[PDB]
């Protein structure tokens, strides 16, 4: 019972860790069988940081510009290779941890586990959601370049995530293991926005499922409506819209608890029309959404 | 002005 | 500012599945020994008020069988510490982290490696209750799971988890197999205490918030402790105590406000509401975050 | 009171 | 011969 945000085990993401440095400037990144990824901007000197041409800096580095370590053992540089905003650093050696992985780039509303790391060295792990805006309200990420985002399906671990800036709006922005950006957001100390945001819908619904799993029925009502007349009323309260896809997927948790998707939404609906009054849900004051109906599913069966 | 690293 | 949990891989590698007759629930393997709950030995009927001293005499440690990843481990000998079953093997275990026994004290908290049946699920961050429970999540089989610190290279395993209880809270023990609260490891009547607001930790996130720049909240007076006791238990808050107030020195030290001047300040949090504002995000005051939590994730470890 | 959990 | 790269 109870309902904890839980973040996957980071061992075999630990395992991984390294740091790398380029004249004064160093952070993490991921080594994984005989290659280092991490931001490409640990080659840029505080001034560069400005207005940097990644192509033209990284013209000028060479392998043993780069000083990649394990813990306090170096690894040697062999070759190096740009790819977007990352950097792709071959060595020597090769991680006899490597676990079983994929790089994946993850939908807006998804969640994921967060390694933050320090000189390569693991601080702590939670669990965080994807915001629609594409950023990561993840106020812990001061000094962390490099750290991952991760999924762990039985063995094998997906990342998804790579972090990369401090967006001066709180909040931070990163990359996939790709190099691609999240948002519409560069590799560049210049004044950008964190653009509107909106509530998760898909996963409010599921944390109310979640609550009825766990025996909680207060806020449900005799009422039921049209995604359509749903989708006015949330839209109000800045909910992302719910389509019929979001519906279907409710799927499995719907036919678990016996109420309707739809019903269920008339629920959500009551909520935002006259809020919870001092009342509680799943320990809760507020509407949680960084939980998706997948995360219920899971912990809430095993 | 966004920060890094 | 979110509530994180210690990495995870230290403590992963002493995971077991440990299996006796049709029960099966997890096991910690360290060195040439693996802890579980003793009711592990049982099949429902017993927990009624079963005599697990004689419960165990008819065992042998055949009757264990200990598991970690595919391979099976030997089991050499077997006995009963408290509430805890300490099952020798005659393997070593080679990822042993360097480690300690400690007894958590109330309101204080810990990281929680969830398991089941051997396979380490997900890590989470809790609090011992007041009442001696915690609020976490255990499923089916994750009996056995453990709550631990880290303080550079040693782990500190303080809790294993055993019960559930009818508020859906959970019970369980230390390293040393004896429980937190009157509960005990049978099926009974027992149920939670009431629960009160962990007063010290609310200090330590107001502190934080005050070191992050949030600090509306602050005033121009201050308090007796006996003053903001009063106030406080109305609002069921734990109350103060002088060693509490001087755990508080250095966040006192650090921000340059004495303990008393922010008790002032939480008096007025309590009386008054936050008035639709935010503290750190929250809209209500957290109390899950201990003086040293604050310390550490602020002062980045 | 569960006791396997 | 060698260039260090």
């Amino acid at each position: 019972s109870g309902f904890r945000k839980m973040a996957f085990p980071s061992g075999k993401v630990e395992g991984c860790m390294v740091q790398v440095t380029c004249g004064t400037t160093t952070l993490n990144g991921l080594w994984l069988d005989d290659t280092v990824y991490c931001p490409r901007h640990v080659i840029c000197t505080a001034e560069d940081m400005l207005n940097p041409n990644y192509e033209d800096l990284l013209i000028r580095k060479s392998n043993h510009s780069f000083l990649v370590q394990a813990g306090n053992v170096q690894l040697r540089v062999i070759g190096h290779s740009m790819q977007n905003c990352l950097l792709r650093l071959k060595v020597d050696t090769s991680n006899p941890k490597t676990p079983k992985y994929k790089f994946v780039r993850i939908q807006p509303g998804q969640t994921f586990s967060v390694l933050a790391c320090y000189n390569g060295s693991p601080s702590g792990v939670y669990q965080c959601a994807m915001r629609p805006n594409h950023t990561i309200k993840g106020s812990f990420l001061n000094g962390s370049c490099g750290s991952v985002g991760f999924n762990i399906d039985y063995d094998c671990v997906s990342f998804c995530y790579m972090h990369h800036m401090e967006l001066p709006t709180g909040v931070h922005a990163g990359t996939d293991l790709e190099g691609k950006f999240y948002g519409p957001f560069v590799d560049r100390q210049t004044a950008q926005a964190a653009g509107t945001d909106t509530t998760i819908t898909l996963n409010v619904l599921a944390w109310l499922y979640a609550a009825v799993i766990n025996g909680d029925r207060w806020f449900l009502n005799r009422f039921t409506t049209t995604l359509n007349d749903f989708n006015l009323v949330a839209m109000k309260y800045n909910y992302e819209p719910l389509t019929q896809d979001h519906v279907d997927i409710l799927g499995p948790l719907s036919a678990q608890t016996g109420i309707a998707v739809l019903d269920m939404c008339a629920a959500l609906k009551e909520l935002l029309q006259n809020g919870m009054n001092g009342r509680t849900i799943l320990g809760s004051t507020i509407l949680e959404d960084e939980f998706t109906p997948f995360d219920v599913v899971r912990q809430c069966s095993g | 002005n966004s920060t890094l690293q």
